[PDB]
Order: structure tokens, then sequence, then C-alpha cells
């Protein structure tokens, strides 16, 4: 169960602007059940240590899943032109090695569907692992 | 024996259920139980150790009684 | 050392496509003396950048300037090695792609190395002779500093 | 022509070869006529399977439903073994051919030793095998997936295991599954 | 019926210890203090004071369930410092700050009343 409550929120969490501070990050890591006790390195060391939404999410994502979805508002003239692996609007999702590299999540990426990172998690990682992935997202 | 060498999830459920019921009714544990005092947990340990003393009649649809030892069936 | 790359860039653009995000802006830079293109997402709230600034990019594989590798875990205390803190901006990312203009026959003369600092993407695109320290899935450090 | 340009394995360039295979393999692919004729056998197998697909799917819709995501296992392998796609591979094309040939014999739905059992087996896995031989190609695995010697062995073992897990489990209530899965879409239709 | 009496959000029952320490085994020098009959009042200040020690690498707290009245505070320090001392020093420095705040407020009052 991933209801609207934590789907809008995960689209806002994984936007490119979500920079979490140190106390906020530690607060969030208290609610990861599948956390290995290691604080990731910040995306931004100087001037201020400042994590990102995609870092804490890539901590949620289980195992070493690989996935490439495409966020809902992706311009279709992007894959052809330049910026195809850059994506100025952050609309192409690439979970590579269990780790959100780019792209905003939504239900297209987190529902159950063809692709649908949670589906690839159920297929690749297991069945209790995706239970934990659901509850951790929430 | 013309049958899937894997243990069906239905077979796994029924083996663990009956094994834990036996253990609850004083059947001797066949695994080095450490701190475990719950039938079902002991049944899972006994299964993962390949030591549950049970065999299965897989009844084919003609009537063949295919005998499989729970320690032979490839389990998850 | 550990410096995969280093140069002085000049910002020719800040948001050509128009600002998509409020705290993050996308510099389009061109270097000096290496004939190299850079595209870089920057947190312009904590580190403001505008047109025509000349900053000094350095891309390293470690911060310790003795060569010893990083282990990639937040350790804010240890200074047993002396960090490369001559820089104002320091991001930490992972090279996630290295394209090139190679054809089936020859090798690539120009390369494009794409890095993603926790989600803020950079694309460093130039000659294949100085973009050769990079390799996919390599964790890398970007250190910028404006020049006066 | 695109099908031939993409699945053929030229083996007649000596430049595109050294760009994508170690030198031992590139001299083994040209200094041999047994390797080249086996590669031609693979392409003919692939072309006639193409003609079979053109019969099964006469409308041309290539999106099928098969029990192993092969383009994702190839990716898991490229990640598990740190495959550098900028380097000549060490995977021998004949090894791809022979490996998928022996893999297709471990994916057994109908256990044979029996002419009608062998035919039911060849039918039960006719589409998945066409897929497997057109994605674990020898031209694609050497210029597109760039797998290595051991990445490929891991990939074969992985395909076989993830297939054997997909086989239907006896005693499964398939009638109840079908009923509920046809009825749950009846909750959003018209009228 | 199933209405918990209002006083059992702050009143220990027999055998509750008010605090227990578990060493966290996933990492070195990490402890996990479970404090019974506390809430964000006492959890958040201790967390924010631990995050002031330069030898604390992780400080966090959580209320597991809001209907149960207890918090968990996870601390992780540098090897030359134990999380028990980091916790103790946090509480001592909070007590010191509030003592200072109390006397400063008494003086500010007694000046506002134009004493």
């Amino acid at each position: 169960g991933i209801v609207q409550d934590t789907l809008t929120a995960v689209r806002k969490f994984t936007k490119r602007d979500v920079f979490l501070e140190r106390g906020e990050v530690m607060n969030l890591l208290m609610f990861l059940s599948t956390w290995d006790g290691k604080v990731p390195q910040p995306a931004i060391l100087k001037p201020r240590p400042l994590w990102t939404g995609k870092q804490i999410f890539s901590l949620i994502i289980p195992g070493h899943i690989n996935c490439i979805r495409t966020h809902s508002t992706h311009p279709d003239d992007e894959d052809s032109g330049p910026y195809k692996h850059i994506s100025p609007g952050d609309t192409k999702v690439v979970v590579e090695n269990g780790e959100l590299i780019m792209g905003i999540l939504c239900k297209k990426s987190l529902g159950t569907s063809a692709g649908s990172l949670v589906h690839i998690s159920y297929l690749e990682m297991g069945h209790d692992i995706t239970r934990l992935f659901y509850s951790n997202i929430q | 024996r013309i049958t899937t060498p894997y243990m069906t999830k239905y077979e796994r459920a029924r083996v663990l259920g009956t094994r834990a019921l036996q253990i609850a009714m004083c059947a001797p544990v066949m695994v080095e139980l450490e701190g475990e005092t719950d039938p079902l947990l002991i049944a899972m340990k006994e299964l993962k150790a390949r030591k549950i003393p049970i065999i299965i009649r897989r009844y084919l649809p003609d009537g063949s009684y295919e005998d499989w030892g729970v320690d032979e069936l490839i389990i998850s | 050392a550990g410096i995969l790359f280093e140069d002085i860039f000049d910002v020719k653009d800040i948001d050509p496509e128009g600002k998509k995000f409020d705290r993050v802006s996308r510099l389009h830079c061109e270097s000096e003396s290496f004939k190299m293109d850079l595209i870089l997402d920057v947190n312009i709230q904590i580190y403001p950048v505008d047109l025509g600034d000349k900053f000094r990019l350095v891309i390293a594989s470690t911060l310790y300037e003795d060569g010893t590798l990083d282990d990639g875990e937040y350790n804010p205390t240890d200074d047993r090695p002396s960090r490369a803190d001559q820089f104002e901006y320091v991001m930490y990312g992972k090279v996630y792609r290295i394209e090139g203009d190679e054809t089936s026959t020859e090798a690539a003369t120009r390369l494009s190395a794409y890095v993603s600092y926790g989600g803020l993407l950079m694309r460093l695109q130039g000659d294949a002779n100085n973009l050769h320290g990079f390799e996919v899935d390599s964790r890398v450090y970007l250190l910028m500093k404006k020049l006066a | 022509k695109a099908f031939e340009k993409k699945f053929r394995f030229d083996y007649t360039n000596e430049r595109a070869l050294r760009r994508t295979l170690q030198e031992d393999l590139v001299k083994d692919v040209l200094s041999n006529a047994h390797i080249q004729n086996e590669l031609e056998r693979e392409f003919e197998r692939m072309r006639e399977d193409r003609e079979v697909l053109r019969v099964i799917f006469p409308t041309g819709d290539s999106k099928v439903v098969l029990p192993c995501n092969l383009l994702r296992m190839i990716w898991n392998a490229q990640k598990i073994f740190h495959i550098n796609p900028r380097l000549p591979s060490d995977l021998h094309p004949i090894k791809v051919v022979e490996g998928v040939k022996e893999l297709s014999k471990k994916l057994v739905i109908v256990n044979g030793d029996d002419p009608l059992s062998r035919q039911a087996q060849e039918n039960a896995t006719l589409l998945f095998n066409i897929h497997l031989r057109s994605t674990l190609c020898s031209r694609r695995m050497a210029e597109e997936f760039r797998l290595s010697g051991e990445a490929f062995d891991w990939l074969l073992g992985e395909i076989e295991s993830k297939f054997n897990q997909a086989i239907a489990h006896p005693g499964e209530m398939v009638g109840a599954l079908a009923a509920q899965s046809l009825g749950e879409p009846a909750t959003q239709m018209t009228l | 019926m199933n209405a918990p009496p209002a006083f059992e959000s702050f009143l220990l029952f027999e055998g509750e210890k008010k605090i227990t320490i578990n060493k966290d085994t996933k990492v070195p020098n990490a402890c996990l203090f479970t404090i019974n009959k506390e809430d964000h009042t006492l959890g958040n200040i201790i967390k924010s004071q631990l995050l002031k020690d330069p030898q604390v690498l992780f400080a966090g707290y959580k209320v597991p369930h809001p209907l149960e009245h207890k918090i968990i505070i996870r601390v992780q320090t540098t090897p030359d410092y134990s999380p028990q001392e980091a916790f103790t020093n946090a509480i001592t420095d909070l007590i010191s700050e509030l003592s200072l705040l109390e006397e400063r407020f008494r003086v500010a009052i007694k000046d506002k009343q134009e004493g």
C-alpha cells in the first residue's frame, strides 16, 4: 500500500532541490529499518554539509535494483536532442545499482506496473524486502 | 519420479504446519535448538537444516503416490 | 594526488532553458586552455554564481591530497589527513556514464563524462586525453572556487 | 537489412573486431573456419526464428510476456562485474553460441525422452528460446552488452534459475486466480 | 473501556527502569537508549545537545508509536568517546543552560518590575 499521502510527498522529496541538513538527515535515518548504521557522504560537503532527497531515497531502495522509468512530465523531444542523459527538468529516472541517480519518483515509478521500481524489487530482491521497502518509504 | 524437484509453497506450508504441531505435541526436536521455544520457529530451523522427518505422497492424477523425502525437495 | 581533472572555467550561461528549480541552477561553462565544455547543477542558494564568473574546477578521486582513498562515509571529525579545503564549493558524486564519439572502427577523440552529485548532474565534455581518469561507477569529488 | 546489420556478426572487418574483442579472440575468429561457420549457423537459426515470429505475431506487436527479464539480467551482470564498455571484451563469440545452446536444454517445461514429449517441450519454450537466442546473440553480446567471460556464466546460471522459479507450482488454484483477475477489472468498465 | 488513564503517559509502572541502554551492533561505538515515559520534550533537547558535541557522529531520537510513551535515542561517537559519556554530558550541559536561563529570567523579571 502506497497511498496518495506518500506519493505526492515522494515526488517532492526526490526533486532536485531537496537538500536536507545534518539533523534532519539523522532524524530521517532513525526511521529506516533497513539501515546499516552508516551515514552517507553528503552531496554537498562545502560550504555546508547538505544531503539530498535522492540520497536518502537511494538508502531506502533495496538491494542493487536497476531501473529506468520516465517521470510523467518528460518532454518527448528530449531523448532525441542533447541533454538526453542530463535531462534539464529531472524527468528521467535511473535507479542504478540500488541507488537513485536522477529523476523524480511518482506512482509511475513506485506503483505496481511494468517497470515500477517496487515491481522490480519484488521480482529481483524478494518479497519481504519489498514489504520493508514500502514501509520505509512511508 | 516425474515431478518437480522443488518443494511447492503449499507443500512447504503443510510440512511446517504439521512439523510444528508435532513439536508442540512432544515430538523430539532433531536440530540443535538454541533459545527457541516456539514450535513454528523450530520447524523452520529443522526444515532449513534438511532434518524434518517427513516424506510426501505426490499423488499424480492417475494415482502414482510419488514419494519424495522433504530433505530431497529443493527448498527456497 | 588524486586529481582526475582540473581547469579554470568561465560561466557563459546560468539557465538557458529557464529556471526549472529554485535552489538549483544549471551553469553552462567553457574552460580556458583545455577547450572543454561543462554543464553543472549548482546549489545557488548557499553558493551563488552569476554570469561571467571565472571559477576553478577540480575533480578529484579523494580529498586527502596524499592519495589514500575515501571509504565514502561521512566522517566530519578526522583530519588525520589534511583535506583539500582551498575550495569554496565541494560536491561529491558518482560517474554514471562516459559517452564518446567513437565509431566501431576507431577510438573516441572526444568524451563526455556524466557525474551525479547526489542528484545534481554534471556533464564534463571535451577531449578524450584529459577525460581519461574517469570511469563509470567511480566516486568523485568536485571542488569549485571563484577566481578574483 | 536492419535485422542483418544488427544480428549478423560480420567477423570480416579486423578493425571492428579488435575494437570489441581481445587479440586472442580476434585472431581466433578469423584464423578459423569452424568458428565462422558456427556463427553463420547461429544467424540462420535466428533468421528462421524470425520467420516463425512473423507467423505467431502477424500484427507486428513485439511486446510479449516472458518469464525472465533478459535486458535487466544483462544489466545486473554489467553492474555486478563492473563491465567496462570502453574495453575489448574477453568473451569468445563461440562461447556465447554454445552457452545459450546448452542453456536452452536446461529450461525444461515438459521432461522428454519421448517424441511427443520432445515436441511439447519445443513448443512450450518456443517463444522464450527465440527471445533468448536473439538477445544473447553473439553479435550483441560483443558489441552491445560487452559482457565478460564470467559475467556471461553468471548470466546463464541466473537465467536458468529465474526460469525454474517461474514454472507453475502444482496445486496452484489457477481457476480462482483467473476468476478474481478477470473480475477485478470489471470494477471500472462502462455501464 | 480501552481508554488508557491519562497519567500513564508520564508515570512509570513497577519495573520499568526509566532508561535502558543497548549497544548497537551494526556499528562501533553506538548505543540505543530507550527512555520510558518521555516524549519529544526531553528527546529533542537531548538530541540537539548531542549534535553539539564534536565527538558525536550520529544523534537521533524517535517516538516509535505515539500511543506508547517512550523514546529511543541512538548515539554514535568517535572511538575515543563512549555514547554513555556523550549522553551524560548532554544532560549536564542542558541542566547548566537551564540553570543559567532561570537566573537570567529572575534578574530580567526583577528589573522589569523595576525592583
